C-alpha cells in the first residue's frame, strides 16, 4: 500500500487566515469561523471569513423569500399538518399560472399568482448574486472568468422559465416549483416535442455533460498522480514548468499522442463544462417556438 | 429553417474553438524536435500561437511563451537503436544523473512566495501558531526504506503556510544532516514512517538544499524527482 | 516527434509483459505489449462491425447497428446474424478497453507517477460491463443489453427507460444525476478560478493560490483549496458513474415495476399513512 493522496495523513493548522486584502473593503468582510477537522481531511479546514456586503444580502435575503414563498404554499397544501407536510414533501408543488392568464401578472395566488411572486424573488436572488461573483473577483484584481461561465449556467435558467414562456405567450410554459413536480415537467416537455433525443442541441448538451465528467476525472487523477512533484500548485507550474507539468503532458502524449499544458487544460475545462448549458439553452429555446416535433424535424431538417 | 441554421453555426464555432484551444496548449514543449534536438520536419497542422507574457508577482520578472525551449542541463543518455522510436539507455547512474523517472527540470533557484512575498514553505519549527491539528504527528518517528531498514528519523515537518498543508518531512540521517522527503511519498504509520520508493542506503543520495530554512523550486524538483525514480531504479534493493 | 523536454523521459523499462520487446514508441504513441493487444482487439472488432454492416445491407453510419441475440437465445451463443457477431464484438471491445487500461499502467510505471488515471478509467469500463454483462446475465438474456448504433442505441435508452414509467423516479438514477450536475459545476468553477488568477485584468500581476482561496471565502464563505478541488473533481466524477452503474444493476433484477411506485413505502408510513388530506389521502 502506497499513499494515494485522497485524504491527508496529517493535518496542520496555523492562525486563521484573513486572506489577501487588495482593494477589498475589509469593513464588509466577516470574521473567521470555526476550523473543521472533518473537512480538513479532504481540503481546507478554515470556515470563513465571508464577505457579506450589500449585493450579497440582497441575494441572501431575496433567496429566502423565494424559498419561503414556496414553503408557505406547501403547508397550505399539507393542511398546516406536519405529519402530512413531511409525508408528501416531494409531491407538493407551486404550479405556474394557468394558460388562460397568459403572460399577465393578474393570476390570483391559488391560481398561479404565488408562482409569479416566488419566481420574481428568484430572478433577483440569482442576478444580484451574479453581479456579486463578478465584483469579488475585481476587488482581487482577478479575471471575470467565474462570473462569465456562471452566465452560461444562468442562460439555461433564463430560457426555461422566462425567455421561452415569454416567446410562447404564456407564463404557463414555465417550470413548477416541486421536487417530483419538475421531474414530471421535464419528462413531459420531451414527449410533447417529439422526443428530445432527436434535438441535435440536446444530444450535444449530453456530449459535454459526459465530457465534463470525462475531463474532470482525467484532470483530477492526473494532478493527483503528479502531486509527488507538486502538481496541485498549478499557477506556479504555469510560470515555471516543473517535472509535474512535464510527466503530466507526456503521459497523455504517449497515451493518445496529443496533449496539453498546465494552463491550457483549464481552458479545455472551463469550455468543456460551459458548453453544457449553452447548447442546452439553445436546444430548449428552439423547442416549441421554431420546432414542434424533433422527430418530424429530424426528417425534413426544417 | 432557424434550427438548421443555428446547428451549423454551432459546428463552425466549435471548430474555431478546437483550433484556439489546441494552439493554446502548444505554448510549451513546442516546436517539436528530433531525437537529436533539431526541429522536426512536420510540425502538425497547428501553428505556434502568438507569444504571451506573464507578469510574475513580487518583482520576480516576466515569462513569455511560447519562447526558446532549453533544458539548460546535461542529459546522460545514449541511443539504443539506429532508427527513431526506441528507449535511450542511461550512461551512468540514472538517479544521480537524473534521467527517466528520476528526471527534474531546471526551475528558478528561488522559493515560491505567498501572496505576501514570504516563502510559501517553511520548516514548521519556524512557523508561528502552526502545529499538527489532527492525525498522527510524525516528528520523532523513525524512517524506514523499502528494504525494511531504518534510514534515519523525522525531526520536523515543513509546511505550506497559505494553504496550511504538510509538504515535506525533514528527516535526520545517521550522520546528523537532514533531507526533505515529499509528504505525498511516505506512509506515516503508528510507530514509524515508511518510505517505499527508496531503500535505506539511498537516503543519503537524495539532493540537499543550501539554506536550512527554505527550499527552491529547483531543489524541490531534484528532491521529488530523485525519490520518484527510486521507484524504478531502487528496485534492485526493494525486497520487503 | 518529440517535445523540447521529452528525451530524458524515454528511458527503458516500466513494461508489465514481454520486457524490452514492445518497449518503444511510434510517433508520440507509446506501444507496449498492451499497445499491440488494443490494436488487435480493435482491428478485429471494427472488421466484425464492417461485416455485420453488409449482412444488414447498409454502409450508412446513421443506420448501421449490430443488435444483440433475441431474448429467446437467453444467455447462450447466437448465430452471427442473430446476435452472434454482437456477442463477439463485445468481447473484442471489452478486451480493447482492458488492454488500454493496463497500457496506461505501463505508461505510468515508466514516468514514475501514481496510478490514479488507469484507476479512474476502470470505473467507466465498469459501467460498460454493467450494461453489456452484469445486468443481462442476472436477467438471463443477452437481449437486455444495448445495441451498437448511433441513434439505435439511443432508442434502447428511451425504451428501457419508459419500461418503468418516468425513469426519473429511480432513486439511484436520481443520485447519479446530482453528481453529474455537480461535477460540471465544479469543473466549470475550477477552470474559471485558475484562469482568472493566471489571467488577471490587463497589466496586472499574476495572482497566487492565495487570491484564489480568498475569492471563494468572500463569495461562499469556504474554499476547499488547490489540492481539494482536484480531489473533489476525481470524486464527483467517479461517483456520478458509480451510481449510474448502480441504478441500472438494480433495475430489472430486484425491482421491475414502475419506479414512481417505489415511493409508496414513504407515503404509506404508519404515522401519516391515513392522516387525511395532503396529496395522498
Ligand atoms: C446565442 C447565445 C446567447 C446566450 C448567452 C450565454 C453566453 C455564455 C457566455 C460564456 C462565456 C465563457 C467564456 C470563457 C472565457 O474565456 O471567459 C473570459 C473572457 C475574458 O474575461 P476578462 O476578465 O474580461 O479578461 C481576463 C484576461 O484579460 C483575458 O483572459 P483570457 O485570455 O482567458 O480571455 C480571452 C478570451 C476572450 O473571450 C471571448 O472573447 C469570449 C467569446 C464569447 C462567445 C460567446 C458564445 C456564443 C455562442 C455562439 C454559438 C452560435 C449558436 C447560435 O478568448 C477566448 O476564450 C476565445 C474564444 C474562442 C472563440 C472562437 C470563435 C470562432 C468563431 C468562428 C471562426 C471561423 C471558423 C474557422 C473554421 O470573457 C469574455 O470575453 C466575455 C464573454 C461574454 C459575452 C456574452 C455575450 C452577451 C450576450
Ligand atoms: C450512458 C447511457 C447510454 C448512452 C446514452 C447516450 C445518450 C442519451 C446520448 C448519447 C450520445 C453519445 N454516445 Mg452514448 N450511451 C451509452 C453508451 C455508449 C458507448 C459504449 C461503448 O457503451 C459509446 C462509445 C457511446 C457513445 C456516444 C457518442 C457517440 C455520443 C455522445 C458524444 C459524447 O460526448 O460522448 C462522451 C464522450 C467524449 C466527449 C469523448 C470523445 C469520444 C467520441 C465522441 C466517441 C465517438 C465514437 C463513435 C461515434 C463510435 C466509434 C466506433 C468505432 C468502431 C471506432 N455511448 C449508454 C448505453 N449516449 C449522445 C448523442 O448525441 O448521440 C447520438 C446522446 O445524446
Ligand atoms: C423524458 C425526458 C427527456 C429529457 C428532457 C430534458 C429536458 C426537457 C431538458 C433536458 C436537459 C438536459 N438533459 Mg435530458 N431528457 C432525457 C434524457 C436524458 C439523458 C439520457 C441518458 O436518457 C441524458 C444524459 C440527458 C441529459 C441532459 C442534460 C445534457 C441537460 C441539462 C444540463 C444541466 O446541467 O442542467 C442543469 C443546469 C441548470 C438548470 C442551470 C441553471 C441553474 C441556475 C442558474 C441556478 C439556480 C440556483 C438556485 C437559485 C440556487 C439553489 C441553491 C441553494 C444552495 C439550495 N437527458 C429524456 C429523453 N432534458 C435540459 C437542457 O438544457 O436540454 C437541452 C432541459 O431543459
Ligand atoms: C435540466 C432539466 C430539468 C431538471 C431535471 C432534473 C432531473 C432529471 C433531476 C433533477 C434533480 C434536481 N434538480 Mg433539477 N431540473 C431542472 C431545473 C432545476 C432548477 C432551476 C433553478 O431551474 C433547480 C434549482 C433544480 C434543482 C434540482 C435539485 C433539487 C435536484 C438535484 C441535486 C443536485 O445535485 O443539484 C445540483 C446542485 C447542487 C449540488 C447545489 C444545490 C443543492 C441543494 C442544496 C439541495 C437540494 C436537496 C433536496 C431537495 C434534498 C432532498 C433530501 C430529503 C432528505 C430526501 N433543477 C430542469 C427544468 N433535476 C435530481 C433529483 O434528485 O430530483 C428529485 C434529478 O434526478
Ligand atoms: C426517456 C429515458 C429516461 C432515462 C433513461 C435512462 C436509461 C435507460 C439509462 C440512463 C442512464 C443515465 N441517465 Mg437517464 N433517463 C432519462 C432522463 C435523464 C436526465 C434528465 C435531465 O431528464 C438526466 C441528467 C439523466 C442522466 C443519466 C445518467 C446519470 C446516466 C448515464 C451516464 C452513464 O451511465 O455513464 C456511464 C458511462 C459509460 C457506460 C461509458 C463507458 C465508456 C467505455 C469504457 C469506453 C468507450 C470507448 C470508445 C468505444 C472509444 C472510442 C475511441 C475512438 C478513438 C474515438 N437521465 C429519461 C427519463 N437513463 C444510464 C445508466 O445509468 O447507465 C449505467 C442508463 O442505462
Ligand atoms: C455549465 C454550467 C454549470 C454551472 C456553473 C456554475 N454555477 C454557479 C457558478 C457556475 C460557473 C457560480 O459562480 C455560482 C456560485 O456561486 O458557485 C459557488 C453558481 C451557482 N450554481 C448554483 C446552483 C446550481 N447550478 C447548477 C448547474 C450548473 N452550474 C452547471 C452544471 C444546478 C443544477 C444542476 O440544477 C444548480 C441548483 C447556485 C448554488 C450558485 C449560485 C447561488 C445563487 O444564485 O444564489 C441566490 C441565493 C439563494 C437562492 C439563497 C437561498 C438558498 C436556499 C433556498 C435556502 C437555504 C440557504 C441559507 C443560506 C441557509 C441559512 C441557514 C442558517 C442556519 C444560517
Ligand atoms: C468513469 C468516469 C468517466 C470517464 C473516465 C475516463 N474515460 C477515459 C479515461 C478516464 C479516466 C481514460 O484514461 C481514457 C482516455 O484515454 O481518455 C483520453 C478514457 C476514455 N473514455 C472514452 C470514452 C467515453 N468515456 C465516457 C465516460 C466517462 N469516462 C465517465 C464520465 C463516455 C460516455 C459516457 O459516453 C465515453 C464514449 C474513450 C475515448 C477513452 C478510452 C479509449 C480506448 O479505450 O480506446 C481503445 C479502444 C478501442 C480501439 C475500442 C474499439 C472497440 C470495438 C472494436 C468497436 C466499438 C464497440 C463499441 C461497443 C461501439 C459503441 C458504438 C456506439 C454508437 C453505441
Ligand atoms: C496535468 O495537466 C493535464 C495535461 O498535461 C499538462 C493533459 O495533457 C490532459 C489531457 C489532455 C487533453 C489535451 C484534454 C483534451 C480534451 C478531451 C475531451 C480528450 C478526450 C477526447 C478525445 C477526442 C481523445 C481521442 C482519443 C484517442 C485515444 C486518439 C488516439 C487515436 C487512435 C487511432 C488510437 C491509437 C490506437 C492504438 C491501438 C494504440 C497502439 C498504436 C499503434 C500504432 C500500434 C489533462 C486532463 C491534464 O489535466
Ligand atoms: C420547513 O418550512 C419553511 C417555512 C422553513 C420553508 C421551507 C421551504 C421549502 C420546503 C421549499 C421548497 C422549494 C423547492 C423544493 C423548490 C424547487 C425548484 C425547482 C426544483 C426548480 C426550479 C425551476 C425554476 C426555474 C425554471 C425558474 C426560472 C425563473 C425565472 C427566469 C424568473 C421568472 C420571472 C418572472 C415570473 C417575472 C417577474 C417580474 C420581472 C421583474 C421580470
Ligand atoms: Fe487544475
Amino acid at each position: 500500500a502506497e499513499y494515494q493522496n485522497i485524504f491527508s495523513q496529517v493535518q496542520v493548522r496555523g492562525p486563521a487566515d484573513l486572506g489577501m486584502t487588495e482593494d477589498v473593503n475589509l469593513a464588509n468582510r466577516s470574521g473567521v469561523g470555526p476550523f473543521s477537522t472533518l473537512l480538513g481531511w479532504f481540503g481546507n479546514a478554515q470556515l470563513g471569513p465571508i464577505y457579506l456586503g450589500s449585493l450579497g444580502v440582497l441575494s441572501l435575503f431575496s433567496g429566502l423569500m423565494w424559498f419561503f414563498t414556496i414553503g408557505i404554499w406547501f403547508w397550505f397544501q399539507a393542511g398546516w399538518n406536519p405529519a402530512v407536510f413531511l409525508r408528501d414533501l416531494f409531491f407538493f408543488s407551486l404550479e405556474p399560472p394557468a394558460p388562460e392568464y397568459g403572460l399577465s401578472f393578474a393570476a390570483p395566488l391559488k391560481e398561479g399568482g404565488l408562482w409569479l411572486i416566488a419566481s420574481f424573488f428568484m430572478f433577483v436572488a440569482v442576478w444580484s448574486w451574479w453581479g456579486r461573483t463578478y465584483l469579488r473577483a475585481q476587488a482581487l484584481g482577478m479575471g471575470k472568468h467565474t462570473a462569465w461561465a456562471f452566465l452560461s449556467a444562468i442562460w439555461l435558467w433564463m430560457v426555461l422559465g422566462f425567455i421561452r414562456p415569454i416567446l410562447m405567450g404564456s407564463w404557463s410554459e414555465a417550470v413548477p416549483y416541486g421536487i417530483f413536480s419538475h421531474l414530471d415537467w421535464t419528462n413531459n416537455f420531451s414527449l410533447v416535442h417529439g422526443n428530445l433525443f432527436y434535438n441535435p442541441f440536446h444530444g450535444l448538451s449530453i456530449a459535454f455533460l459526459y465530457g465534463s465528467a470525462l475531463l474532470f476525472a482525467m484532470h483530477g487523477a492526473t494532478i493527483l498522480a503528479v502531486s509527488r512533484f507538486g502538481g496541485e500548485r498549478e499557477l506556479e507550474q504555469i510560470a515555471d514548468r516543473g517535472t509535474a507539468a512535464e510527466r503530466a503532458a507526456l503521459f497523455w502524449r504517449w497515451t493518445m499522442g496529443f496533449n496539453a499544458t498546465m494552463e491550457g487544460i483549464h481552458r479545455w475545462a472551463i469550455w468543456m463544462a460551459v458548453l453544457v448549458t449553452l447548447t442546452g439553452g439553445i436546444g430548449i429555446l428552439l423547442s416549441g417556438t421554431v420546432v414542434d416535433n424533433w422527430y418530424v424535424w429530424g426528417q425534413n431538417h426544417g | 429553417d432557424l434550427a438548421s441554421l443555428a446547428i451549423y453555426s454551432f459546428w463552425i464555432f466549435l471548430a474555431g474553438l478546437i483550433y484556439y484551444l489546441q494552439t493554446e496548449n502548444m505554448r510549451e514543449g513546442y516546436p517539436l524536435e528530433n531525437e537529436d534536438g533539431t526541429p522536426a520536419a512536420n510540425q502538425g497542422p497547428f501553428p505556434l500561437p502568438k507569444p504571451k507574457t506573464f507578469i510574475l508577482p513580487h518583482g520576480r520578472g516576466t515569462l513569455t511563451v511560447p519562447g526558446p525551449e532549453s533544458e539548460d542541463r546535461p542529459i546522460a543518455l545514449a541511443r539504443t537503436a539506429v532508427s527513431e522510436g526506441f528507449p535511450h539507455a542511461p550512461t551512468g547512474d540514472p538517479m544521480k544523473d537524473g534521467v527517466g523517472p528520476a528526471s527534474w527540470v531546471a526551475r528558478r533557484d528561488l522559493p515560491e512566495l505567498d501572496g505576501h512575498g514570504h516563502n510559501k514553505i517553511k520548516p514548521m519549527k519556524a512557523a508561528a501558531g502552526f502545529h499538527v491539528s489532527a492525525g498522527k504527528n510524525p516528528i520523532g518517528l523513525p524512517v524506514r526504506g523499502c528494504d525494511l531498514e531504518i534510514a534515519g528519523k523525522v525531526v520536523d515537518i515543513w509546511v505550506d503556510i497559505p494553504e496550511q498543508m504538510a509538504r515535506f518531512l525533514e528527516v535526520e540521517l545517521k550522520d546528523g544532516s537532514t533531507r526533505l522527503l515529499p509528504m505525498q511519498m511516505v506512509k506515516v504509520q503508528s510507530n514509524r514512517v515508511h518510505v517505499n520508493a527508496l531503500s535505506s542506503d539511498l537516503f543519503a543520495g537524495i539532493p540537499t538544499i543550501k539554506s536550512p530554512t527554505e527550499v527552491t523550486l529547483l531543489e524541490e524538483d531534484k528532491i521529488c524527482g530523485y525519490v520518484a525514480g527510486g521507484l524504478m531504479y531502487a528496485a534492485p534493493k526493494r525486497k520487503s | 516527434a518529440l517535445l523540447s523536454f521529452e528525451r530524458k523521459y524515454r528511458v527503458p523499462g516500466g513494461t508489465l509483459v514481454g520486457g524490452n520487446l514492445f518497449d518503444f514508441w511510434v510517433g508520440p504513441f507509446y506501444v507496449g505489449f498492451f499497445g499491440v493487444a488494443t490494436f488487435f482487439f480493435a482491428a478485429l472488432g471494427i472488421i466484425l462491425i464492417a461485416w455485420s454492416a453488409v449482412l444488414q445491407g447498409t454502409w450508412n453510419p446513421q443506420l448501421i447497428s449490430v443488435y444483440p441475440p433475441a431474448l429467446e437465445y437467453g444467455l447462450g451463443g447466437a448465430p452471427l446474424a442473430k446476435g452472434g457477431l454482437w456477442q463477439i464484438i463485445t468481447i473484442c471491445a471489452t478486451g480493447a478497453f482492458v488492454s488500454w487500461a493496463l497500457r496506461e499502467v505501463e505508461i505510468c510505471r515508466k514516468l514514475g507517477i501514481g496510478y490514479h488515471i488507469p484507476f479512474a478509467f476502470a470505473f467507466a469500463i465498469l459501467a460498460y460491463l454493467t450494461l453489456v454483462l452484469f445486468r443481462p446475465v442476472m436477467m438471463g438474456a443477452w437481449g437486455y443489453a444495448f445495441p451498437y448504433g448511433i441513434w439505435t442505441h439511443l432508442d434502447w435508452v428511451s425504451n428501457t427507460g419508459y419500461t418503468y414509467g418516468n425513469f426519473h423516479y429511480n432513486p439511484a438514477h436520481m443520485i447519479a444525476i446530482s453528481f453529474f450536475f455537480t461535477n460540471a459545476l465544479a469543473l466549470a468553477l475550477h477552470g474559471a478560478l485558475v484562469l482568472s488568477a493566471a489571467n488577471p485584468e490587463k497589466g496586472k500581476e499574476m495572482r497566487t493560490p492565495d487570491h484564489e482561496d480568498t475569492f471563494f471565502r468572500d463569495l461562499v464563505g469556504y474554499s476547499i483549496g488547490t489540492l481539494g478541488i482536484h480531489r473533489l473533481g476525481l470524486l464527483l466524477s467517479l461517483s456520478a458513474v458509480f451510481f449510474s452503474a448502480l441504478c441500472m444493476i438494480i433495475t430489472g433484477t430486484i425491482w421491475f415495476d414502475q419506479w414512481v411506485d417505489w415511493w409508496q413505502w414513504w407515503v404509506k408510513l404508519p404515522w401519516w399513512a391515513n392522516i387525511p388530506g395532503g396529496i395522498n389521502g
